[PDB]
This record gives structure tokens, C-alpha cells and sequence, in this order.
């Protein structure tokens, strides 16, 4: 069974978006009004699932093949998962979901008029390697209009979920694409008060990883909470 | 002071979270292996229970697009980290609220007792993480059981909650479904009866 | 018939890209080695065709309908055609062509592995109005690898042809999209020596012209050689 | 000094120019009305001629993806700017070289004489604009006729070309095709016999 | 009757003051707690009344004669109403109200000790002309103490209401006077987060429009939502 | 991106709004022609109705200084923009709440049906803009009628409100005053039963 | 975008290249072990051949201080990367042009066929890198054999060269030197018949 042998650096709640960020309308009714209660870390919080034995499909991480070829800009989204200490996070679960090239999601509730792509689902999963490396092959998603302000558009983005070594490190986030002019106009993006924090969500064009005459590449590194051994407890 | 690399900032899961983490729910074909809401197989040791509940927003309206992750010890109060569909029991699971009824359910066993870092026993509990559209950073809670009042009264965690009345928000109500032991655990994100959320 | 009443501001050949720009490989063998011969403007050069009576189809300018719905980010590309004096250029011919959302061109010679879109042609034409305005409805094109350097990729772009008042004003160019990281790496773009000239080819996101919950918009104004009346000739 | 708004910078037409400007050639469905290579209808006044030629790069190799625009006076030496497919004659046309043979063709009438700004007559000529992949800014040239030697000798334009030997690069060679009067006009972009290109 | 032919640029709710601005006490209890619901523009929102045939009095816009002469600084308040595109808004209704020279309002509820001016009403209306111009003749209002903080004073100001072409454009605002040291200290003014927005509410002394030996003049231009024609709807 | 000139910023109407927009109300002499609360003249076609209501703040207290503006179609579902006192019907009117009772009244006719931009009919409704001291920027709302359930059910606007319970806040309850057909529409700026406010 | 460390910039080998890479030619004592022009030992499998050539500058003059490096598969189309003087065959060699005749020689075997990354066979070829004074960064080329016309016609690499005439610059001409099979491969750095040079 798992054991309580680690402590995780406390989360900086001023770095992460706050619960109540009114421009992002839905957040108003779905944010607590009472203060979070702080508790010491125990085995309950310092442990989590290890997905090393999950039975992954051959194209789990290849959105081009996992659902003909999809229509859109072919790209590789790769990066590394490390902790605050700069330590690689091996054998961790990285899941992703996104819209198609037109901003259309393959979900019952999406009624946007852009059409679905018969060859595209939009879900991938990948277990990081010994060095914390992950990579997906997909097509660049399109911006999506949504019912926030009368003319709100989400920047093209990919949803990400990262397990990390425990439930204390588990995180859900969104990757944005370098130079997208929509970024600064997004109320969701803007839920993050610090401009420096926003920068961490921007994947960078990575020509060094691109396959000449095939697909481009984007680099997205993920930093999870630093893990340390307990001391003088 | 010493500053480390800043953690990647959180972002809402969004309304379409299902496509990525709850395939069926999204109404899409699933893959061979999926992490879902059945933590224990029929032949797993312990007392088999059914967990169900609803999620409410500040207006007292159901949150139908919520996504939940659970972490618990087996009946021996042991955390089973090696996730495997072949296992009789998995400490980890996922669930979501129906687009219609907006009720989530989980099939597991009552968790055994675990000690805190100081060696003090915690009352049986299930660690919950709540995700959804409108939630910028996931909410952490704990599910306790009404039939464990003795243990509950001595829980070092439950006891950190300054106001007794707030402590009650964490206790699941024992019931029965198809003559099966069930516990109802409703989450109230905001307002009157607002559920206790943790930071760790 | 046409009348020799106007003179056109002389072209700045240092603003425009030169003929010989070696990084753009094709330019080498296709650029003259002799200096251009300058000639005085005559009726021959100061006149040009008027397309007011060309019989345009109803969706000539609508790439979403002129070829099901195409896959990609739905956008409006609009702007104005003016001369160097800032005078609008009414009833002028504006032609555009581009690749699909995946960067595939519907042309025999395009061997890129990105698939064609059964609902997309990629050609439009529009006659500017009384105020020099034009607009197209299309999908945002994707970057395209090409055999220049071993890992060259054109930024997403739309090809444009503008007739203007005479053959002296006729121009073919390329629209690029605001924020595109590929822009500064492109050897065709870099055919232009002045960074300020490059900016002129970049269309800006135009939230004001967008159709909420439908499509975004980009603004691209075009400036043709200034037209003046002959004097003291 | 006074500085106006700068003119939008030119860019190469690219290899795919056909999709935009020569629909057929791109191998695509054309529209009801297209601007093509037949300036004159059979019932058009003037001497009907066929123009043809090839385009060579600096290595002496054919440029199979060139795009050309022509502007010429009618038989009376008059520029007809009102473009209409119903006209017997249009002063404007477009042509391109075959991906195969690399030869372009134009169906028109021999243009009449036009006076320059100073009242001096110019030899009959066709104004041509060359576009293609590798050409950052289109090349301007003029097609003159070998059977207008008397006129050609006196053209104020042709006479601005310093070197006599270069003037000849501009003269189309009269021939016959299928018993029809044709002129061959080859363009040499660079090198030996490089065609004169103009700036105006 | 009116027809749905226009679309109005979406309002920037981060430019305008928000609902809840606690320093302005009354706003606590009079601001919604639920988010506004965004709705697409229809004929209901894109049309509004035209006051072209309203029967205006001869001194409707002259507060010096519309109620002897009032006591106070004689001034002309003039300007133009344009839309965000810079287009003049002709035949539009401009209404204004203000206190007297002492900061006293001719209203039941006004209990300030400064006396009323027997020759001063404080109400004016003016239909803009074909060029979007309006003008009023009045006396400069005095600052007014108000029950907010224990020593709060409104800077001298004139209240304005502008109809515009539709109910979508209608707006109520306040004019402030160049240099008034009380401006930066006002909580109502401070309801506006952006200092740049504040600047727009400041009327500028206009010596060019003043009547020598008679009265001074202030320039106050108003910008209403940009109006455009629908497209590809 | 492209930025236009910024729209002039809104400011509260203040408590003395009446002096400029509700003269009588302010207790001052009115002008020859005023824009007030009688949209329809006795002889105007359609069902003549009386609208009345109160405005409540977040503490549930009456807002006695409110100013409202209304825009509605005529009985024919037609917008009469050319405002004239001679008109039998005007699509525009203004009203305010008494400093005593804190109630506003308007005299009009029940509006006819109008189509949204997509061609779908909207249930009969009155557009309302609310102004008052403490309101930095006016609030937009719609008044719908309880006796048009069928229509209300299908309104593309009413259907944009996510939570059905919130939709109810927009329905005026029919009654009768002096045997005259009336509808009462109360506004709750904040809190329990808070009225839906729109952005367009 | 992502930027890696920049590669150390190239500089010309200079005229004294020999002192460092071709000791003999420099007219200096050699070391025990030297990398030279004999890739195969008499007892090496495959068809033994002699390769020879001259290097020409843009003026048609011999480049007498050139240095070349060759990389080729063995007779079985296999790359022997473990460099050893004891080997019967080495895939790697070095040669230089004589200050006198200005001709280089290499003793090797005709390379077997190797597939490209997409699994398509490439015609037998020798990879060449040329260095010299006046050459800032070395030039890459390939030597193909004229007696492999069939294979040559189908090479995925040779086919990348747009102009067919340019492909011929890469074909070595079979000859005999002292009744021994030889192939002549002349390199023209610039001008007429300029050899195709690659980037990879
Ligand atoms: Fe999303
Ligand atoms: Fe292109
Ligand atoms: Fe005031
Ligand atoms: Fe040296």
C-alpha cells in the first residue's frame, strides 16, 4: 500500500486563480463564500493512484488515429512534467481533451454551428516516461464562442489533467498557443491575476520538434507542487 | 527568501470535461480501460456500500456538469495505489453528475481507519475533489459517515473545523437503496449549509 | 475609352521586396540581373480595366458557401482599399485564394498530406463598394510546409490580388494573421527588408466586426499607389 | 519631405496562383464569368492574331507556373476599360503557361498606335505583367511586333533603352499557326538575352 | 415603423464602472449579485425613439432664460455626439440637469443650506444637429456635499442623458470640469476603474467658443456605441 | 486587434434625476411637451392595460427614487419610433416611483409579437431600462405577461435564461385596478428572487 | 518559440588544411594511424572501383587545395561506422586534390542499396563533403553511377531535384584507369554545370 513519506510545498493561492472572478460569470454561483479550512498533510493527502498498470491503447495519445484523417493543422504537443524543485515526474497520467479545427467539441451539449469532423474525437492520454516526458499528436483546435459576455470567444486551447504523485498534486489546466490575440481578452484566462502566471499556460512553437513537411510542434512543460521528504516531524 | 519554480496555474475543467474524463457521460465510445465509479468488485473484502449525492450552486440549483474524483483506503484502512482494473479494490475512482437527474453514484466499501502524521486515528473518510465549469481551482472535501459518530467526534481533522455546525456538512446520511446500504452526500458549494472545503 | 488624365506616385522599390532575396530559393533563378528601365507614364500605364460589369455570382465572396460546411475557424476578412493620399478606391477588383484549415490547397500540384475538405474550394472575388470596402467570409487557413529550407513553414496566409484604377496600381500580396509566430521566420516574408513594411501585411483581430456565436473577423486595409492629376505637363 | 501612406508591399503570387486567377488551369470548376485569354470575339474589328510564348528562368529552364496579365489598345489605338464578356473586344486579358509544354496563348487583335504624354506615337504594343513563384514583385514588359519595324524604329519608349541590342528582346517574331497569323514572344527572366523589364 | 438593420458594438463592462463599488455606499444594496444574462440583439434592442418631432421650446437649451438672470459663471457647454466609429449622431436627444452656482438643486429632497436662485431652474434639452452638435447655455454648478463618507463632496458636475439611435445606445453620465481638484477624490467618479475612462468625462475649457466680455465655454464630446450594418447573419 | 474610440462611461443618474427627466415628480413646472407614462391614447388600438410595480433593493427596502424607460411594440407587434404627442400610440415612455408609495405606473396597450433576428417569434414583452442613485450603469430587463404562458414557453429570449426559476422573475402578474386590466411587475435589484438583468 | 543552444559557427578550412587532415599531402611525417583514401582492402567483398575527380571554381579553374570526406555503405548496402584500419572495409574516407594535377582519388567498392526513412530504396551513392579555402561552410553532395540508370531514375533523392538537367551533375562517368574500373566525378562549385549541393 502507499506510504506517507512525502510533504508537498503549500499551494500559492494568489498564483492560481481565485474562486470568485466575476467576469467569468459561472464562477459567481459556483464559488465558496466561506474560507477554505487548512489541514496538515497526512497519508490521505500525500498519496495517490499510480497508473503504471493501466492498459493503454496503441494510439491513446495520437488524436490523428484514435477516433480518414482529421482536417486541421497537424501538431505534436510535447513537454515535460517536473515538480517545483525541477525534479522530473515519471510514470504520471496526462489526459487531454479539446475541440476540432473549427472550435466544435464532440459532446452532446455543444450546439456551436461549426461542424463535427468525422475523423476526430478529441481525447488523448499518455503516461510520462522515466524523464517526465509526454507527447500527443493532434490538430490545433479553433477558438470557441461561449455564453459569457455577448461576444466572448475562448482562445484556441487544449484541456489538461495531470495526476502527479498524489491527490495534493493533481491538477486540471488549459494550454494556450503562443501569440493568440484572444488570450488577453479571455475572462477565464483573466481569472489569473498575475501576468507571469498566464505565461506559464502558453505553449511555445517548437520548430526543433517539428517533422519537416508533416507537422509543427508546441512545447508545454508542467510544474507540479514540489515534493520533499519529511524532516524533524 | 527562497523561491522555487511556480506551479502551473489551474484553470476550470469546463463544461465538456466528460469528453476527456467521463467518456460514456459525454456520450462517446469508451476505450478498453476507463477509470470509473466502481472501486470494489463483488468479491472485495469489507462492507459494500453505495454512495450517491447532488451538487448545489449558490442559488440552490443543481450543478449538472460536475466531475468528482475520490481517494480512499480499503476496508483495512490501506491505500491501494497500484491502479488496476483486475484489482478487487481500487482506492481511486471517478464519477460525474447526470445531465438529467444530476446525481452521482459510486460503488465501493466503507474505508478502514488511517492515522494522521501524529499517529492519531482519523474517522473513516473518503477524500473528494470537485471539478466543473465555473470552478477555477478544484474543491477538496471529505465524506464522513453518520454511523461513525464516536470516531467522528475524535477525528483530528474534523476537529480542526472551528464551528461544530460546519462539521455536520461533512457527514453522509445512511440510507438503503434496493435494500443495499447507501449514504447520501450532498455538496453545497455556496450559501446556507455551505460545505466545508479544505486546503492542504 | 480610357483617358490619360492621371499620374501615379512612383513606387518605392526599397519598401517592396527586392527581386533577389536568396533565402527564398526560387527567387535566385527568377530574378533579373539587369536594372529595370524606367519610363514616363503614358496612357498605356495610367489606365486599366474597370470590372463594374463583371457578372459576379451571389457567393463569389463567400468561401463557406461557394464550393455541407467547411471545417475550420469561421472568419470574416474585411477592410478598405485606399490610395496613398487616403482616397477610397471604389468599385475595384479584389481576388483572394488560400489553403484549407489544414494547409492543403485544392490544386493539382499540392502534394501535402493534409486532406482536402469536400466543402472547401478556396477562391473569392469582391468588388469594393462606393467607400472602398470589401469583405469575404471564409475559414482561417493553416500553415504549410514547403520545399525551401529543410524545415520551412509558411505562416497561415491568404493570397490577394487588387486591380486598382490602372495597371500601374495592380498588386498581388499576402495577408498574414496577427500574432502568428511563424511570421518572423518566413523567408518570403523576410523578402521585405523593412520591419514596418511587414506590419502592413498583418491583419488584426476585429472583435467589432465579429458575429457573436458565429464567426470572428480580421481587418485588412490595402493601400495602392497615390493617384494625382497631371500638372504643368 | 512629405511622406504619404506607404503602399502595401508586394508578395509572390506563389505556385498556386491558378486557384485564384486561372481556375481551369488549377484543374478546378470555373465560375459563370472568368477573365481569360480571348480578348477579341471573331466578329471583332482589326487583324485577329494569336500570341504565344514561353518563359525561361536564369538557368534556361521553363517556368511552368507563370501567370500573365495583358493590357492593349483596340485596333483604333483605343483602350477599352469597361470590361464585359459581351464586348467583341476587351483590352484586358489573362493567360498562364501549361504545366506540361509551358506555353501560354492569347487570342486578340493587333493593337493600333497610341501617343505618349508628349504627343509622340508609340509602336503598336501589348503591356504585360509577369507573375510567378520566385517573383516577389511582378515584372512589367512590352510586346512589340517584328512587322512594324518602321514604327518600332521611332518609338519613344523603345528608344529609352540605352543599348540597341536589348531593344530586340521586346520584338515578337511573326509566324503562322494553322494558317493563322501568330507572334512568338518568349520571356527570359535572367541571363543571356534577358528581356527588358520596366519601372513606371 | 422601425426596422432591425443595425448591430451595436458590445459594451466594454470593464470600461464603464461596475455595479458594486463599495466606496459609493448606495451601490452596495442597489447592485445585482447574479451575472447579467447576455442576449443576441433583435429589433427590440436595435431600435429606439426618434425625438425629431418633439415640440421643443425656444429656450429649452438656455438655462439663463428657461426658468432676472441667475447668479454664477456664465458658460456655454457644447460638443458633438459621435459613435465609436467616429460617425456623427444627428437628431439625437440630449438632456441635462445640474445644481445652481452654490451647489443647490431645485428639488424637494435637496436639504443643503445653500440657497436657491430665484432665476434658476437647472433643466435643459437639445436635439443634436445634422453634424451631431449640441449646445447649452447655463451657469457653472457648485460642488455639493453629500451623505457618503463623513466629508464627501461631489465635484461641480452636470448630469447628461443621451438617447442615440437605439435603446442599446442610451446612456446617462456626468460631465466634470477641467482642473477641479475634487474629481480625483470622488467615490462616484472612482466607480470607474480606468483613469483613461475618467478623462472622457472631463469638459475642457474652450476659449475659441467663448463670447468675449460675456461667457466662457466648455467642450464636451460624447461617444455612443459604434453602429454597423448586419452581415452574413 | 482593432480598437474603436471608447464609449463615454456611464455614471449614476443621482437622486435628483427628476428635475431633468421627471419634472412633475421633482415638484417643478413642466414644459409644453414632456415624455411621460401614457404610451396610448384612449383611441389607440389594442388591449389597453395599466402597468404598475415597485422596486426593491437588496435589503428588501423600497427604492423610491427610481427612473424607468420603456420600449415596446404596438398591438400590431410594430415599433413606432417617430415620437409624437399627437400619436395615438408611442412605443416609448418614461415613469418613476413615488417618493411616498414608491410605485410607478404606465398606461399603454399590450404589445404585439415580434421576431428575433433568426426569424423566431418572441412572447409579447416590454423592454425596461432602470436608473437610480446607487446604480452606476442602468439595468436592462424585460416585462412578460402571465397570460401568455404558451408564448412565454417558446420565447428564444426567455429560453436563454439557464435556470427556469429565474425566468419567472420576468413575468408580470395580471390583476385589475378599478375594473381595468392591470399587470404588476416588481423589480428585485438584489438577493432573494433577484430579477434577471440583460446584457446586449 | 523555443530556442536551443546555437551551433558553433563554421569557418573555412583554410589552405593549410593538409597539415591537420592530410599529413602526407602537407609534406609532413604521418602518424602510425591516419584516415586516408583506401576504404577497402583487396580482400573486401564488392566490386572494387577507383574514383577520381577534379574540382572547379566559378572561373573554370582547378581548386588545388580542396579536401574531401566520403561516407558510403559497403557492398551489402550497410554502413560500417566502427572505424578501424584492420577492417577490410571502412565506410569513411578522406582525400585531397594534388597541388599539381589537382585530382583526388579514392579506392573503394561500389555501394549497395539503402532505403530512405520512408522505406524507398535510394540508388547506390557516395556522400561527399567538400572543404577548402574560400569555402565558409562545407558543401554536401552525392556521387551516383552512370551504370545504374534504372535505380537512378527511381531515387527519391535524385527526384527531389526539380530540374532533370541538374540531376545529371551528380552522375559519375564510368571509365577505366590501367584497365581497372573507375568513375570520374568532377565538381563544379559555381557556374555552368554547377554541381547540385544539399542541405540536410
Ligand atoms: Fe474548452
Ligand atoms: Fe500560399
Ligand atoms: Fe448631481
Ligand atoms: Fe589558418
Amino acid at each position: 500500500p502507499a506510504q506517507d513519506n512525502s510533504r508537498f510545498v503549500i499551494r500559492d493561492r494568489n498564483w492560481h486563480p481565485k474562486a470568485l472572478t466575476p467576469d467569468y460569470k459561472t464562477s459567481i454561483a459556483r464559488s465558496p463564500r466561506q474560507a477554505l479550512v487548512s489541514i496538515p498533510q497526512s497519508i490521505s493527502e500525500t498519496t495517490g493512484p499510480n497508473f503504471s498498470h493501466l492498459g493503454f491503447g496503441a494510439h491513446d495519445h495520437d488524436l490523428l488515429l484514435n477516433f480518414g484523417l482529421p482536417i486541421g493543422e497537424r501538431i505534436i504537443v510535447a513537454g515535460r512534467v517536473v515538480d517545483q524543485y525541477g525534479k522530473p515526474v515519471p510514470n504520471t497520467l496526462v489526459e487531454m481533451w479539446q475541440a476540432n479545427a473549427g472550435g466544435r467539441y464532440r459532446h452532446k451539449n455543444d450546439r456551436y454551428l461549426a461542424p463535427l469532423d468525422p475523423n476526430f474525437g478529441g481525447v488523448g492520454r499518455c503516461l510520462t516516461d522515466s524523464d517526465g516526458y509526454y507527447s500527443f499528436r493532434t490538430i490545433k483546435p479553433g477558438p470557441y464562442p461561449w455564453r459569457n459576455g455577448p461576444n466572448d470567444w475562448r482562445p484556441a486551447h487544449i484541456h489538461f489533467g495531470i495526476s502527479g504523485p498524489s491527490i495534493a498534486t493533481k491538477l486540471i489546466t488549459q494550454l494556450y498557443f503562443e501569440g493568440d490575440p484572444l488570450i488577453p481578452m479571455c475572462p477565464i484566462v483573466k481569472s489569473i491575476a498575475n501576468p507571469e502566471a498566464v505565461q506559464q499556460l502558453i505553449a511555445k512553437l517548437d520548430m526543433n520538434n517539428a517533422n519537416p513537411m508533416d507537422c509543427l510542434a508546441y512545447r508545454f512543460d508542467i510544474v507540479l507542487r514540489g515534493q520533499r521528504k519529511t524532516h524533524f516531524e | 527568501p527562497i523561491e522555487l519554480l511556480p506551479e502551473t496555474p489551474s484553470q476550470t475543467a469546463g463544461p465538456y470535461v466528460h469528453i476527456g474524463l467521463a467518456l460514456e457521460a459525454a456520450g462517446n465510445p469508451t476505450r478498453d480501460q476507463e477509470i470509473w465509479n466502481r472501486l470494489a468488485k463483488p468479491d472485495a473484502p469489507g462492507e459494500h456500500i453505495l454512495l450517491l449525492g447532488q451538487v448545489y450552486d449558490g442559488n440552490g440549483h443543481l450543478v449538472r456538469d460536475s466531475f468528482l474524483e475520490v481517494w480512499q483506503a480499503d476496508a483495512n484502512g490501506e491505500y491501494q495505489d497500484a491502479y488496476n482494473l483486475e484489482n478487487a479494490f481500487n482506492s481511486f475512482g471517478r464519477t460525474a453528475t447526470t445531465f438529467d437527474a444530476g446525481e452521482w453514484t459510486l460503488h465501493t466499501v466503507k474505508p478502514g481507519v488511517v492515522n494522521n502524521a501524529a499517529g492519531v486515528p482519523m474517522a473513516p473518510h473518503i477524500n473528494i475533489s470537485l471539478f466543473a465549469r465555473g470552478i477555477n481551482i478544484h474543491l477538496h472535501t471529505r465524506l464522513y459517515f453518520d454511523d461513525e459518530a464516536q470516531a467522528n467526534a475524535k477525528c483530528p481533522v474534523l476537529n480542526l473545523i472551528e464551528q461544530p455546525q460546519r462539521r455536520e456538512t461533512l457527514i453522509a446520511k445512511r440510507c438503503e437503496v434496493d435494500g443495499k446500504t447507501a449514504y447520501r452526500f450532498d455538496i453545497r458549494i455556496q450559501g446556507e449549509g455551505e460545505t466545508v472545503f479544505f486546503d492542504f
